[PDB]
């Protein structure tokens, strides 16, 4: 009937208090034959000569549990972690007290280990409510690679999706390592304005010294880290204006060491009132079995609802760490670490002062920053998009509409020609056309400026299980926009529900359709010639390249064999496609209606056939719920009120 | 000369020690004669192992170490991953225990499990769910650790599983010391499904099929689909283990001991004279009993920069970066009703390979059970109506709208013995009304090509083609370009005709 416990301290003095907190555990519960007694001992740098220590006096003896704290010297989980593993082998419970490490969190490898600080990774669910109290929506991650700043983010992810929201964007970086200013710059063309950060204190003063280098620092910006990231070289580096989260306890090892003891001392009488202790394995060597009990006292562990403790109610969560737990939030003033609120579960609590935000203003910032200059990103499509090479002084030739007004060009960078033939070279051409003109006309309509840009790849795009990988993955210019290279296309797209899951299209700007094209006698049967059903060798036909088309002709099954001729012939780009059937090397393609009957209605020799199988609309897409989707759609309403994309199409369709 | 570490952790009888220590010299077939000193532990605990480590540490210039277990431990492995943490030592596991698979590795171990990661497990046991096209599928687990990573994984697959596959119910229950039965067991009592895949450790296992037995929800009509953690002692299986339980797991299974301990000694051997054929030096030796020295070795870099990507013996044992195996070879393995562990089929390259067409349900008393539904078709090539052709090379079995097919068996000298069945992708007329037939009436079906001959005629009086395996009762229906005439009339019935022919005279028409 005697009960006795392990404890791992660093003190030295605090185990004498520990010897008194058993006492005060027989203070504060009655004796009788329970015999509470205790045993303490302090770790080793050599975790070797530790573990073999505690088989030889812990399991050996009548212990029932364990507690660790923390060394002065900082290693963190380096301590505890054999001893986590120690416990695991008999499947007694282990009690860490100071530990941040999310990864002491894992039941899977550390069986029966507690803690009543959540990890660094709980602090994402606190700054949850930070954007929900001050109405921030644009909210950016940067986290390190270490897997505990894997686990906050993904903590972090689960939260933001709650709330069906997400932040527009994650970043990840190496700790201590160089050049990082890649992924600030990049967060400088960024939207939002308000940051997010988690690394460690060398990693946070590095962070913070290259923003100050790139002049993060001024107003709008705004960081917020944990504790972690506020001391030592990083508190000197952080500026003024950054918010913190504190713990309410912190280090005070007593605090923990007498709610550790009551909880263990409630659980323990428990157990025997709940009779069926068995014993403790009774030492490492020799005995080599599990203990049965093991889980029954960590499953009374987690009901063990100890609200006597100092720091208040003593509540496990689902995992068995603290639940609404307390801390307080703290704000950098003239290098004073001011608090201006608590914070206990769903509603932080505002207790005096005011937030003193980082650029020195007093008004809360929004959480964005609109850029009046967009990206324009697109394809060369000679119906819609004439690519021609600069002058050697760079500019654009006086070229005039036979009514004598000039087209409008601009410059275009990308690659000088297709990349495989291409020596990868980025050059400026000038560039024009219908679609130039309409985005011309919207933005003078929405007065921004912008970037133009053609898209590397040379093709539309679709979702592939790409080589070497397991999920179906964009390319091309939604893949560019998805990554965020531009941030709105311009160019004859095809809506499609594969896209409409991703992008968004505003309403249609042009009606089109789909056909087939032949040169100059067997007129083809549209799309219900046999001929085209049974594949033939005398008869050769293809499309593009992850297109719409391709998506289309996957998605009808009972065309898959047309599909199969398919990967065949295909080809890249429609120039080279048109010479082989002016060539007679391909025999018939299918295409959009307009682009076909342009180059007929100029090139003449070669004539389309069969009706449009598939009719739909070129419409000017963009991304998924950035406010500009309603301005565009109603330009374009009002465009085709007073015909003016007649006029484009008389100006560019004779 | 390369001095390696055969630790032995599985108890057992003391004879395995010294029977394995003589034949470490007997190495000779690998380059580099190795110099293996072997240990093993007789009580399988943290102290002693570790006393054992350290010693071995300490007692000369050991550079790789290989280390077996029994089949119920776990702990170990968290040890060695401690051990090859703290000491930064490069270590290998082999039979039961260690082999587990854990996901989280500490960033300074090299341990490296020799497992099977369980995601894995799910996509090649999905894959064989697709074989038998069983769209409906319960999830069933305990508050084992790690369920909740069983249930991300599962949701992950399902998440990219091609098919709208059906996730009947997602549940958890307590299993280990007794429990409460009510609305647990009742649970199980209003459970409804055909297909079950489930997650437990294997006295939970043990447990669990106890109790679904006493559920009523066993037998045919009721299949199960279990990972590695689950099952246990494959020469051993408990009575409470019910026939037809199906698992995959790696070809070493059947291998003897001595045979698994050699090709651990090899591919560590392989990665040794590999850095010495790159880099023309013998491999850093590992550290000490005391404490470490400190950061990475650059050799030991090297190490683990041509270990990745090993082989020996036709098996290319490659590992993941996770601490654990790569895209390995494995054995579908499967509990027959005579209460013993089979290969019923394999998964290697992306590929499955199985010798049952269908699956065979067997109920309670030993015996077979035919469904009504299901039934045999048989057909003979014709190209405007019956198109065969070779499987997906690029990605795999079969392409939609197309029916995977065998030919008939090789019942000429294989009358059933060639577990690799050679699949083909049959796609036609027939095939599409066969297919309606199926959506319509609500019948499974079984394809295979018929090969003795043609349609069918009455030869030496007996007849062939589907009209033998039909009349024969070798098959149930046959489909194809079948003229209905009088003489395949008398012995056979058919149905009314679907579409009509007829006997024509063709001709050149120049
Ligand atoms: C077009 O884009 C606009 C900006 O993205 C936005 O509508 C705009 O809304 C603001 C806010 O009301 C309007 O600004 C007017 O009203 C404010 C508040 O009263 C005043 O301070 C301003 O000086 C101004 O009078 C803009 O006028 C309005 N823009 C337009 C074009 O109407 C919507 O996203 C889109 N709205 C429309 C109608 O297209
Ligand atoms: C289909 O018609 C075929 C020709 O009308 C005929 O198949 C032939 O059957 C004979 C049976 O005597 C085979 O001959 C076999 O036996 C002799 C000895 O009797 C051997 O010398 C031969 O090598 C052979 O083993 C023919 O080989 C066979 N011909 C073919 C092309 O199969 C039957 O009427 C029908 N056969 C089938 C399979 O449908
Ligand atoms: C009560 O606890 C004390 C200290 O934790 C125990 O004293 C030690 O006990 C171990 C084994 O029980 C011995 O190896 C040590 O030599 C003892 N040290 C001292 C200073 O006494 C004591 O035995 C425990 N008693 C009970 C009844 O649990
Ligand atoms: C650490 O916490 C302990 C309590 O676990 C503190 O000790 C007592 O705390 C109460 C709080 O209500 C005070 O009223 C007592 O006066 C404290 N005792 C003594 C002897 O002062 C302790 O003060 C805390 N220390 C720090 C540095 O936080
Ligand atoms: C890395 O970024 C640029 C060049 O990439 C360099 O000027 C800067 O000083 C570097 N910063 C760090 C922190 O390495
Ligand atoms: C930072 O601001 C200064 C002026 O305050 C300016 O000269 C400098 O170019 C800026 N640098 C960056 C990277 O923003
Ligand atoms: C600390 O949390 C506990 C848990 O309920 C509770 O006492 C209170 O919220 C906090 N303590 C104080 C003194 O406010
Ligand atoms: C949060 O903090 C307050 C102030 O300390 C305290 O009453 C309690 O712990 C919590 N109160 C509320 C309303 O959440
Ligand atoms: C010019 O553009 C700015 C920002 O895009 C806008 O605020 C302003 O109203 C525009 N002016 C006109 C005349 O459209
Ligand atoms: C394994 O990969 C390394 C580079 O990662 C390569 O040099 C080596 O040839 C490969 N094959 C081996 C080590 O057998």
């Amino acid at each position: 009937k005697i009960v006795n416990i392990g404890a791992v301290l660093s003190t030295r003095k605090h185990e004498q208090m520990f010897r008194e907190a058993v006492n005060q555990a027989n203070k504060r519960h009655g004796s009788w034959k329970i015999q509470l007694n205790a045993t303490s001992v302090t770790h080793k740098p050599n975790a070797i000569q530790m573990a073999l220590s505690v088989c030889e006096d812990l399991i050996s003896s009548q212990v029932y549990a364990i507690l660790v704290s923390h060394p002065p010297t900082p290693n963190d989980h380096f301590t505890p972690t054999p001893v986590s593993y120690t416990a695991g082998f008999y499947r007694i419970p282990v009690l860490g007290l100071t530990t941040r490490m999310s990864i002491y969190s894992d039941k899977s490898i550390h069986l029966s280990f507690l803690r009543t600080v959540p990890p660094y990774s709980h602090q994402s669910s606190v700054w949850f409510e930070m954007m929900r109290v001050y109405n921030w929506n644009h909210i950016i991650l940067l986290v390190s690679d270490d897997h505990e700043g894997r686990a906050a983010q993904k903590r972090l992810e689960t939260l933001l999706e709650e709330r069906e929201s997400k932040a527009e964007k994650v970043l990840q970086f190496d700790p201590g390592t160089k050049n990082v200013t890649a992924l600030l710059m990049e967060a400088r063309e960024l939207e939002a304005r308000v940051i997010i950060l988690s690394a460690s204190e060398d990693d946070a003063a590095t962070v913070y010294r290259a923003a100050a280098m790139l002049n993060m620092t001024g107003s709008g910006y705004v960081w917020l880290v944990g504790e972690r990231e506020i001391s030592g070289n990083a508190l000197r580096y952080a500026p003024d204006g950054i918010i913190g989260l504190q713990l309410i306890n912190g280090k005070n090892e007593s605090a923990h060491i007498s709610d550790a003891v009551g909880v263990v001392a409630q659980a323990v009488h428990e157990l025997l009132e709940k009779e069926n202790i068995t014993d403790p394995p009774r030492g490492c060597v020799g005995n080599t079995n599990i203990w049965k009990t093991g889980p029954l006292f960590k499953r009374v562990l987690m009901s063990s609802k100890y609200a006597d403790g100092v720091t208040g109610r003593v509540e496990f969560n689902e995992d068995g760490d603290r639940k609404f737990a307390n801390y307080s939030i703290m704000n950098l003033q003239n290098r004073k670490l001011v608090q201006v609120g608590i914070y206990n579960g769903t509603h932080v609590i505002p207790n005096d002062r005011k937030i003193i935000w980082p650029g020195g203003e007093t008004e809360k910032p929004r959480g964005y920053q609109m850029s009046t200059r967009l990206k324009i990103v697109t394809i060369h499509q000679e119906p819609f998009v004439y690519v021609k090479p600069t002058m050697s002084d760079g500019t654009c030739k006086e070229e005039f509409t036979v009514n004598g007004d000039p087209v409008k060009k601009v410059i275009c960078t990308g690659p000088n020609d297709t990349s495989p033939g291409s020596p990868r070279h980025t050059v400026p051409q000038c560039c024009y056309g219908f679609c130039i003109d309409l985005l011309i006309k919207l933005a003078r309509t929405m007065n921004f400026t912008y970037e133009v840009h053609l898209v590397a790849d040379g093709k539309f795009g679709t979702q592939e299980r790409v080589n070497n990988s397991n999920k179906k993955e964009w390319n091309g210019m939604m893949g560019e926009l998805l990554s965020g290279q531009a941030d709105m296309i311009v160019a004859p797209l095809t809506i499609n529900n594969e896209r409409a899951q991703y992008i968004e299209f505003s309403k249609p700007f042009k009606y089109q359709g789909l056909t087939i094209l032949v040169k100059k006698e067997e007129r083809i049967t549209g799309i219900n010639d046999p001929r085209l059903r049974n594949p033939s060798d005398k008869f050769i036909y293809a499309t593009v390249k992850q297109s719409s088309v391709d998506i289309y002709f996957r998605r009808q099954v009972e065309l898959s064999t047309m599909y199969r001729h398919m990967e065949k012939h295909n080809y890249e780009s429609a120039a080279e496609a048109i010479q082989a059937v002016r060539d007679n090397k391909l025999h018939a393609f299918i295409w959009d209606s307009a682009v076909l009957e342009f180059e007929a209605s100029q090139k003449c020799d070669l004539v389309t056939t069969g009706e449009l199988f598939f009719r739909s609309g070129f419409g000017i897409g963009m991304r998924k719920d950035s406010p500009w989707k309603q301005n565009v759609s109603l330009s374009i309403l009002k465009s085709h009120e007073n015909g003016f994309m007649e006029d484009l199409d008389k100006t560019w369709v004779r | 000369a390369v001095t390696v570490a055969v630790v032995f952790g599985s108890s057992g009888p003391l004879q395995t020690q010294a029977r394995t220590r003589l034949t470490s010299q007997n190495f000779l077939d690998l380059p580099l004669e190795i110099q293996p000193l072997t240990v093993g532990v007789n009580n399988t605990n943290p102290s002693s192992i570790l006393t054992q480590i350290c010693g071995l540490l300490g007692a000369a210039r050991v550079h790789g170490i290989v280390f077996e277990d029994n089949v119920d431990t776990e702990a170990v492995a968290q040890l060695l991953d401690f051990v090859s943490s703290q000491t930064h030592v490069p270590i290998l596991s082999i039979s039961g225990g260690s082999a587990v698979v854990l996901t989280p590795k500490e960033p300074g171990s090299a341990f490296l499990q020799l497992g099977v990661s369980l995601e894995q497990q799910l996509q090649v046991l999905f894959k064989v769910l697709e074989e038998y096209d069983w769209s409906a599928f319960a999830v069933i687990t305990s508050l084992h650790p790690g369920h909740a990573l069983f249930l991300e994984g599962v949701r992950a697959v399902a998440d990219a599983s091609y098919l709208s596959w059906r996730l009947l119910d997602v549940l958890t229950l307590e299993l280990g010391p007794g429990g409460p039965r009510a609305r647990t067991q009742r649970l199980l009592r209003q459970v409804d499904a055909p297909v079950l895949v489930a997650y437990c450790s294997r006295e939970e296992a043990e447990v669990l099929f106890a109790e679904a037995a006493q559920a009523g929800l066993v037998g045919p009509g009721h299949v199960w689909l279990v990972p590695n953690l689950a099952l246990g002692s494959t020469d051993a299986p408990p009575a409470a283990f019910p026939v037809g339980l199906i698992s995959v797991v790696t070809e070493s299974w059947r291998l003897s001991l001595r045979q698994k301990v050699r090709d651990g000694v090899a591919i560590l051997a392989l990665g040794a004279h590999s850095y010495r054929r790159q880099y023309g030096t013998l491999p850093a030796p590992a550290g000490d009993c005391r404490s470490h020295p400190g950061p990475v070795s650059p050799a030991r870099e090297a190490f683990y920069r041509h270990l990745l990507n090993v082989t020996w013996e036709g098996r290319d044992f490659s590992f993941s970066p996770g601490g654990y195996l790569v895209r390995p070879t494995m054995v579908v393995i499967a509990l027959n009703r005579h209460r013993l562990w089979e290969m019923v089929g394999r998964w290697d390259h992306g590929v499955l390979y199985m010798k049952y067409p269908v699956w065979p349900r067997y109920s309670t008393s030993l015996q077979p059970v035919v469904d009504s539904r299901h039934l045999t078709v048989a057909t003979l090539e014709e190209r405007p109506f019956v198109i065969v052709e070779s499987p997906d090379p690029g990605t795999g079995g079969c392409v939609p709208n197309t029916v995977p097919c065998r030919r008939q068996s090789n019942h000429t000298f294989s009358s059933g013995d060639l577990t690799p069945y050679t699949k083909l992708c049959c796609k036609g007329f027939c095939i599409d009304i066969l297919k309606k037939l199926a959506k319509v009436v609500k019948f499974s079906y079984d394809l295979y090509l018929v090969t003795n001959g043609k349609h069918g005629k009455r030869v030496r009086g007996v007849w062939n083609g589907m009209i033998g395996e039909v009349y024969y009762k070798r098959a149930d229906m046959a489909i194809g370009s079948l003229t209905i005439n009088e003489e395949r009339s008398e012995i056979i019935d058919f149905s009314v005709p679907f579409v009509e022919t007829g006997i024509s005279v063709m001709v050149s028409r120049s």
